[PDB]
């Protein structure tokens, strides 16, 4: 029969033919591989678009909207350097891994201003404009949630959003500049080279642009989440510490270099297409532009350098001299603090915990300092852009992944609620007529009985243990639908993990097996009081002000996340789903299964499932008229897309169940657009005959349209007189 | 207010304003169609009329808002004068009959695309008494169909 899409282990889907049908699974022959057969579940074989060469800007224009046809549409577009595609209001953005021309220019920015979604090609600029327009018209704060794996393109698209908004609707001066320079400055202190991203954000952010009642920019505000503390001291083989460290070492003047006792990064225990020298220059530029004087800039530099030398003390004399000097401490006070009777391992961890605490508090200071550069007393609305990593494959899932996957559960719920709301409003407006993950959220975060609280309890015990904590989780949530023991896994390596050494959580994106070693220690952000007192009595004013025994990481983040959701829930929301095409940072390399998996994990396939419940195919009268006028008589091709479509509906006699003539679009039940396309592609003469028998009605419709239009103009004329 | 059928007719007439369709119109489209049918409102008059229903403040108008904008208190005698006035928009020389050439003028002013043969067909279908022209009675009958 007709070719169909069927699973492919590396392409996600492949073309094949159904050669046999079973009650559970179908037999598929891959295209041209006669003799080769394989089995697929019925629910994993999908109809394909007859035209395999076309692409559509909005996936709702496909005759068959499923995960396979969507994968293919996005694939075609990507191969033509069209990285952006809609699923109704949702933007899918595939990372190109190269600089595509024209599409980010200031002149392109201008072409997007004031345009409705779908009047211009899909773009991050269009999502940004709709958010400004909705804020102004609806008088409602707005959020743009940009999601995806590390290296998917979240930070870049966030920066495109902020470029667009300031250029289009900014003040003209000096606050616009500070909005676009804020993040690159934060990236110095919060970004790092990882194995997934050369410029990975090791923190989450919500960046708000605030407006007055006249929807004019009055300020900005940045919230930050979960700075990766462990990277400060140790990093993986093919990874780096935060950019600042290398930028300072590379680009500082000889004067600063002597003051801070700096060398090449290879002289520091804590430490290419990476231009550290150039980036330092750009950083100083940003710093001056946002209003940092050289004193503050150097106060920042000294602390950074102080942390570097601190890491050079192993259990050194010169490093101790430099560190105590820069951090404003007495050498002896510091030496004692790192050794009071301690073993070598305990001494390393004291030095490391101080370095982490100092740096993290510096990052808090830098984020606050940035907010101090575009402050506001009051505002009416904001447009906020959320840039945080979601679920992603790790071979070992520890506490960091636990926190990020918990965040994803809460944000995915918001997305689910919002996408449902958007669809309901459409069906009601046009006259067309779920499974929460709250239980998984509750497992993690509920007071007293949730994992976060159980973890905190362990931290407070006289002898905390990862194993005691893990067992407490398993006993409390033995029968929870979302919780499982590793030895139940289908994968051998999970089964190697003892009951008290991990657990499985059935997250939105799929089961995750957590190894719980180090959960207790990772949940604690506190610094020992012997170390905190030391740094609090620094001869230096700046080091004292950074700071002016247990602190829960998980519950601190829960508080932050709940505040974020309060904000998000008060906004109208738009969603950009970013997609990493491969694991190699290379352009023109579309890895179908990797991309398919992202589409599944981020909830897009679920969104498609929802739309198959109603009218998944949606086409404007203009789009249809352009597609099908060539099949009709010249007389009909001379209308007027609305009347053209009206005449088709009348001539074909399309039923009210399958076809909805909307306010501006035709809405089709599943399979019905394909049936309509089929009707249009037969049988020229019979089609002509169907139009013929509708002729009188069509002439009358034409008459009345113009007759009732002139009556409208008379009433409008008379109204203007009534008002005068 | 209006009957279900009147609303249906005005919705089709609204597509002539809302050409990109779309579903909404501004002051720009208001004036063009108005000028296309021999009316000449100023921009302040358009702006002021828009103000009633642009509630809003965005300078755009949807179909229910358009119907409200056309609404006003009317005498017993008013709606008949308006229909007579609509006929005169077509009957440009005031001889009581709409000719093929007069319909073409109106059609083409409104951006309608059809051949002269199709303009003649329109006249023929409305032309009940068969004299090749559309008088007031036939005009009304067609408008009421
Ligand atoms: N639209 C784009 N155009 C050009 N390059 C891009 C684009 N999106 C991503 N990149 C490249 O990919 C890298 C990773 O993108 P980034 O936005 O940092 O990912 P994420 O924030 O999702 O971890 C960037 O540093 C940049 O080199
Ligand atoms: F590496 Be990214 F900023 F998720
Ligand atoms: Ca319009
Ligand atoms: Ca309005
Ligand atoms: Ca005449
Ligand atoms: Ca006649
Ligand atoms: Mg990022």
């Amino acid at each position: 029969g007709k070719p169909v899409w069927a699973p492919h282990p590396t392409d996600g889907f492949q073309v094949g033919n159904i050669v046999d049908i079973g009650p559970d699974s179908l037999t598929i022959e891959p295209l041209n591989q006669k003799g080769k057969t394989f089995l697929a579940l019925i629910n994993q074989v999908f109809p394909a678009e007859e035209d395999s060469k076309k692409d559509v800007e909005d996936n709702c224009s496909l005759m068959y909207l499923n995960e396979a046809t969507l994968l293919h549409n996005i694939k075609v577009r990507y191969s033509k350097d069209r990285i952006y595609t809609y699923v109704a209001n949702i933007l899918i953005a595939v990372n190109p891994y190269f600089d595509i021309p024209k599409i980010y220019s200031s002149e392109t920015i201008k072409s997007y201003q004031g345009k409705s979604l779908g009047t211009m090609p899909p773009h991050v600029f269009a999502i940004a404009d709709k958010a400004f327009r909705d804020m102004k018209v609806l008088k409602l704060s707005q959020s743009i949630i940009v999601s995806g794996e590390s290296g998917a393109g979240k930070t870049e698209n966030t920066k495109f959003v902020l470029r667009y908004l300031t250029e289009s609707y900014g003040t003209g001066q000096d606050i616009d500049d500070r909005i676009v320079e804020a993040n690159p400055l934060l990236e110095a202190f919060g970004n790092a080279k990882t194995v997934r991203n050369n410029n990975s954000s090791r923190f989450g952010k919500f960046v708000e642009i605030h407006f007055n009642e006249k929807s004019s920019v009055v300020g900005g505000f940045v919230s930050h989440y979960l700075l990766e503390k462990s990277r400060i001291c140790v990093q993986g083989k093919e990874e780096r510490n935060y950019h600042i460290f290398y930028r300072l070492c590379a680009g500082a003047s000889e004067d600063i270099r002597e003051r801070l006792h700096l060398s090449s990064p290879d002289n520091f225990r804590y430490l290419p297409l990476l231009d550290d020298h150039g980036d330092f220059i750009r950083m100083c530029t940003a710093m001056k532009k946002i209003g940092l004087d050289d004193e503050e800039k150097l106060d920042l530099f000294r602390v950074v350098a102080g942390v570097l030398h601190l890491g050079n003390i192993d259990f050194s004399t010169q490093a101790l001299e430099y560190c105590a000097e820069l951090l404003g401490l007495d050498q002896d006070d510091l030496r004692v603090s790192l050794t009071t009777p301690l073993k070598v391992e305990q001494a390393n961890n004291a030095r490391d915990a101080l370095a982490k605490t100092v740096y993290s508090h510096l990052f808090d200071h830098v984020v606050n300092r940035v907010n101090q550069c575009f402050p506001f007393e009051t505002s009416s609305y904001f447009i906020g852009v959320l840039d945080i990593a979601g679920f992603e494959y790790f071979e070992h899932n520890s506490f960091e992944q636990f926190c990020i996957n918990y965040c994803n559960e809460k944000l995915q719920q918001f997305f689910n609620e919002r996408i449902l709301k958007e669809e309901q409003e459409l069906y009601q407006k046009e006259g067309l007529g779920y499974v929460d993950n709250q239980d998984c959220i509750d497992l993690i975060e509920a007071r007293l009985v949730g994992i976060l609280d159980i973890l905190d309890e362990e931290n407070r015990l006289p002898q905390p243990s990862d194993q005691h904590f893990t067992s407490a989780v398993h006993q409390k949530h033995k029968d929870h639908f979302r919780l499982s023991i590793p030895r139940k896994s289908k994968l051998a390596i999970h089964r190697n993990i003892r009951d008290d050494e991990g657990f499985i959580i059935r997250h939105f994106a799929g089961a995750v097996c957590y190894e719980t070693t180090q959960f207790v220690e990772k949940n604690n952000d506190a610094l020992h009081m012997s170390l905190e007192s030391l740094i609090c009595e620094s001869r230096d004013k700046f080091i004292r002000e950074l700071f002016e025994s247990f602190i829960s990481v998980g519950n601190k983040f829960k508080t932050q996340l709940n505040l974020l959701l309060d904000k998000l829930r008060s906004t109208g929301a738009s969603f950009i789903r970013c997609i990493k095409p491969n694991l190699k940072m290379t352009s023109h390399h579309f890895e179908g299964a990797q991309i398919l998996s992202q589409l599944q994990c981020s909830g897009m396939v679920s969104v498609l499932d929802l739309m198959q419940g109603g009218f998944p195919s949606r086409a404007s009268f203009h789009e249809l008229y352009n597609m099908y006028k060539k099949y009709m008589p010249d007389k009909l091709a001379r209308l007027d897309p609305r009347l053209f479509c009206k005449a088709l509906f009348k001539a074909l006699g399309l039923n009210e169940i399958d076809y909805k003539f909307g306010l501006t679009k035709v809405f089709f039940r599943p399979g019905k657009f394909a049936e309509f396309d089929q009707i249009m592609k037969s049988d020229p003469d019979h089609l002509a005959e169907l139009v013929k028998r509708v002729n009188h009605w069509l002439i009358c419709s034409r008459w009345k349209k113009v007759q009732w239009c002139s009556l409208s103009v008379i009433k409008l004329k008379n109204k203007i007189k009534y008002r005068a | 207010q209006l009957t279900e059928e009147q609303i249906a007719e005005f919705k089709e007439a609204f597509s002539l304003f809302d050409k990109d369709g779309d579903g909404t119109i501004t002051t720009k489209e208001l004036g063009t169609v108005m000028r296309s049918l021999g009316q000449n409102p100023t921009e302040a008059e358009l702006q002021d009329m828009i103000n009633e229903v642009d509630a809003d403040g965005n300078g755009t108008i949807d179909f229910p808002e358009f119907l409200t904008m056309m609404a006003r208190k009317m005498k017993d005698t008013d709606s008949e004068e308006e229909i007579r006035e609509a006929f005169r928009v077509f009957d440009k020389d005031g001889n009581g009959f709409i000719s093929a050439a007069e319909l073409r003028h109106v059609m083409t002013n409104l951006g309608e695309k059809l051949t002269d043969e199709e303009v003649d067909e329109m006249i023929r279908e409305s032309d009940i008494d068969g004299d090749g022209q559309v008088n007031y009675e036939e005009f009304v009958t067609m408008m009421t169909s």
